């Protein structure tokens, strides 16, 4: 069992379960928690109870701390955001107080939508000037996160996929259903520009950069990663139809910006230099990943998903 | 959401169908520390006082069936008759001709080992999967773990009051997840089991839940709302084969997969390779555990099928439970293509001539530490 | 293509473990005329000019057991020495003991008419016609003994599977030293398989595994002993749905692992023939504490477009599953029970179980 030790908070979730994994099977001892239904995996946890917090913190004593437990659907935000604010921006907050107070090295994981996407692409000391809610709400734990902890990291982070369990756990994932079926024409965003950014991957910098700090106590403040290979909502379905042998014609491409889209940043385009000049990261090919990610919710196999034959 | 309860039950090294199950494999191990290629079909029956052997022996091994019988009840651990059993003193009756000459020109003889038929036809299924490390279901391997324990403490002195016969019930809530299942805890427990005169259900209750489930049920898997029924309906020492009838081989779906997966109807025990009922049906786990292992599918059903006198079996087909990035015909062209599934040839790979059928004859004969069978194959492809 | 094997086996009435199967249930029917409420466990073993009868019953009935066991092992059809068995010079010795949870499943299938998986019931027939023509005349080589195979060729599909054709029979059945190795292989072929295979599912690709031990002269008890309850997956759903340890024959209605197994079978007959899916496992968790089930899990693979949700929610408008209501919606105190003992006991329109509930949901 080894020395050094790390909490994962959201390790239900897609992200989390990739970082507590990554640290683990790379000689970490790794704690994940989160409340939806941590158990029998993981610790349970809410994160707004101060003291359910505090306890597994004072009684873990983690040299890092890695978060990645948010309210992240754009939509959900806007219709509770008493919530949205309360645990994106509070817990991370109070994360953060007991984090510092227990000299562990939190990272604050965070999202290219702080930006407007009117000039990219973005570097880490750009003026951010989110156009949502969700924006702002992982912008404001950032601040929470830097109040409360000199020497905290923000590791800001595009559109996420990876191996679900659920294909709404991401917007990527979803559009496989309007993929495979070739029949129901369909149509795509293709005006908001994307960068699909693997998890396991976000989870391999998550660590190289906590072990770094391990040595190095100038490892601090705010960072980019991301993929880079530049893709719309359409140009993924395409990708995703490829990679596994399917026809993509059924899926017409709506090139106009959305009725909601002048409040959705159009290209929010992360550069990556300061992370690349300390040799940080990895580059899963989104060809390749996503075919990883998505045989599970083929129709054929899933209809043998049973639990006898 | 999808979420759902199963339950698979075991016996323990006193419960009169797994006494037969037990002296019937004893009586395997006998006639193969003398004659390895021993023909044995050995059935055993148990009622109050009575151990009968009635089946089909032929071996050039010469065996004292009065002595192996006994010694194997004495060491199930009946020898008093306050316990309901004695094997100093129960009758031992011997009913056992040998194996029918048309089966063996049907068969074996005349053959090279190798060429050797199937010993009689039927179905066999080979189960895994990720649930566990030990990679069988947890409900059945936790049921195991729990008569294991119950005997390890009566055997070792730490709990000297109980007695061989034991019953225990495990139910598990799970969660599906793209065909493979997810143990998410347990949800009852129950475990009957023989105790002597001079002991209170207060106390055994509370040994039973400290000293047992405690120590073989993780932690996690447990909560407060885990339902235990330890000794259910009160006092038990009507036990054993006292009151009672038991039968080699109708403990079957305990000696396997708990009620997983399938099974062919086949029972294992007093057999020996010959008969594709237990050698094919350790193949087929050997070959299924091999795949999760090797790391193709997370959960995967095997079936071969033989007839009698064929070695090359009739049927092969594997169900992946939509678990796989491959076919199944992908899969079942590598199991074609690394394993080879005539008697005569998997009494080789999994070594099936040794003495040691008895270990097997409690606690299941799947998922369990030093088997042949359980130790994966690499696999090329 | 997408398309896979499954094998079932059946046994006839000769094999001894069904032997003792049916013996079983033969004395458990001899207590049920004299004492519906008597309570019976009858283990049978068979072997070479022996029948033994294990275990305790309590009942009010007095029974000749020389006359049960007897009567039973002629209707079987062992009737002279020559044949390894005769009910006239057998041993009958007898051991009874006699004073005065739960996970059960039941599975259905619309691949055949009577909602069983082709491949079992083509076993099943298999043997069935055999007894057939041995008890007729028109076979008269044939002795008591048999045992069938059917590996049949599927076709998943939505859930449901179809059989698209017949890929391996076996069949060894116990003859006479009279008759050649040929007449027999023959025989199967033409008066035995071709009465019972429907003629879509046979080609030149089908394979015979006809007699495939040369000489089976000598069976029954002689051949292999044999014991109650040995056959559980050839008594249900022959390598197909779950199973949960219950041997039936010999048990009385007063065991669930019987009864349940009843209801749980004509829960699942019930909704594939009133049209609520094409294929499907009802599994019925029973409780300690709990006289009704604790849970029901019904997996129907898909075949539904109504949720399990849904199809839950038509079992307990519809169903009553607490043993004491099973008993009387069954009848399980007729003393009917050895007829259940050999060719299945899921599958023949005869039992009270497999008259599918009028689904008023
Ligand atoms: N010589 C034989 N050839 C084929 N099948 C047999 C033979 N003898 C017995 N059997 C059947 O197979 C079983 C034992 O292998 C018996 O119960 C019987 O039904
Ligand atoms: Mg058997």
């Amino acid at each position: 069992i080894p020395n050094r030790r790390v909490l994962v908070t959201g390790a239900t979730g897609l992200l989390g379960r990739a970082v507590h994994k990554e640290f683990q099977q790379n000689n970490w001892h790794a704690v994940g928690c989160g409340f939806r239904r941590a158990r029998p995996k993981f610790e349970q946890v809410n994160l707004l109870d101060s003291n359910a917090v505090h306890h597994i913190i004072h009684d873990f004593q983690p040299h890092v701390i890695v978060h990645c437990a948010a309210e992240r659907r754009p939509d959900v935000v806007e219709n509770q955001p008493d919530a949205a604010s309360q645990l994106n921006v509070d817990a991370s907050g109070n994360l953060a107080k007991e984090a510092a107070a227990v000299g562990a090295f939190l990272i604050y994981i965070s999202s290219d939508y702080v930006f407007d996407g009117t000039n990219p692409p973005y570097r880490e000391e750009d003026i951010p000037a989110p156009l949502n809610l969700y924006g702002k709400t992982k912008l404001d734990g950032e601040k929470a996160v830097l109040e409360n902890n000199l020497g905290a990291a923000v590791l800001r982070i595009p559109i996420l996929y990876g191996e679900v369990e659920k294909l709404e756990e991401s917007a990527v994932t979803v559009m496989f259903d309007k993929v495979q079926f070739s029949n129901k024409s369909a149509n795509m965003d293709h005006w908001q520009q994307r960068f699909p950014t693997h998890v396991k991957d976000v989870a391999t910098v998550c660590r190289q950069l906590a072990e770094k700090r391990m040595l190095d106590p100038s490892i601090k403040g705010t960072f980019h990663w991301s993929g880079n290979e530049q893709m719309t909502k359409y140009e993924m379905a395409c990708a995703i139809a490829d990679a596994f042998n399917l026809p993509s014609s059924h899926l017409r491409p709506i090139t106009d910006s959305p009725v909601l889209g002048a409040q959705r940043p159009r290209n929010a385009q992360l550069d990556c230099s300061k992370l690349e000049t300390l040799g940080i990261g990895q580059r899963t090919p989104f060809r390749i990943g996503i075919k990883e990610s998505l045989w599970p919710f083929l129709i054929d196999k899933r209809w043998r998903q049973t639990v006898f034959h | 959401e999808g979420t759902f309860l199963f339950t698979s039950e075991s016996v323990g090294e006193g419960h009169p169908d797994k006494i037969c199950d037990q002296i019937s494999d004893a009586v395997l191990d006998a006639h193969l520390q003398q004659d390895p290629d021993a023909k044995v079909a050995c059935e055993t029956v148990a009622k109050t006082g009575m151990i009968l052997l009635a089946g089909e022996i032929t071996s050039r091994a010469a065996v004292d069936y009065q002595k192996v019988v006994r010694e194997a009840v004495k060491h199930i651990g009946y020898d008093d008759s306050s316990k309901g059993f004695d094997y100093k003193t129960c009758n031992v009756l011997v009913a056992l001709e040998q194996q029918s000459p048309d089966i063996a020109q049907g068969v074996h003889l005349d053959r090279n080992e190798e060429d050797i038929g199937a010993g009689d036809q039927g179905l066999m299924f080979g189960y895994a999967t990720d649930e566990t490390e030990e990679c069988m279901p947890l409900t059945i391997v936790l049921a195991h773990k729990l008569n294991a324990k119950l005997a390890e403490l009566r055997r070792n002195g730490t709990l000297p009051w109980l007695r061989p016969d034991s019953k225990t019930q495990v139910t598990v809530q799970y969660m599906q997840d793209r065909g493979a299942v997810l143990p998410i805890r347990v949800h009852t427990i129950v475990i009957s089991v023989q105790h002597d005169e001079e002991v209170c259900l207060d106390e055994m209750r509370d040994a039973l839940k400290e000293k047992v489930i405690k120590a073989v049920v993780p932690a996690k898997y447990l909560d407060e709302d885990t339902i235990y029924h330890l000794q259910p309906s009160g006092r038990f020492v009507i036990g054993g084969p006292q009151g009672d009838a038991g039968l080699t081989g109708r403990k079957i779906i305990v000696d396997t997969y708990g009620g997983w997966g399938a099974h062919g109807g086949g029972a294992f025990s007093g057999k020996d390779y010959t008969k594709v009922d237990r050698s094919a049906a350790y193949a087929a786990r050997w070959v299924a555990k091999s795949l999760v292992k090797g790391g193709l599918c997370r959960r995967v059903l095997v079936q071969v099928s033989y007839a009698i006198g064929v070695s090359h079996p009739l049927s092969i087909s594997i169900f992946h439970y939509g678990t796989s990035q491959k076919s199944e015909r992908e899969l079942l062209e590598i199991v074609k293509k690394n394993f080879d599934l005539r008697p005569g040839v998997i009494v080789r790979d999994l070594d099936l001539k040794k003495p040691i059928y008895q270990r097997t004859a409690a606690y299941g004969h799947f998922g369990r530490d030093s088997f042949p069978w359980e130790v994966p194959k690499k696999l090329k492809y």
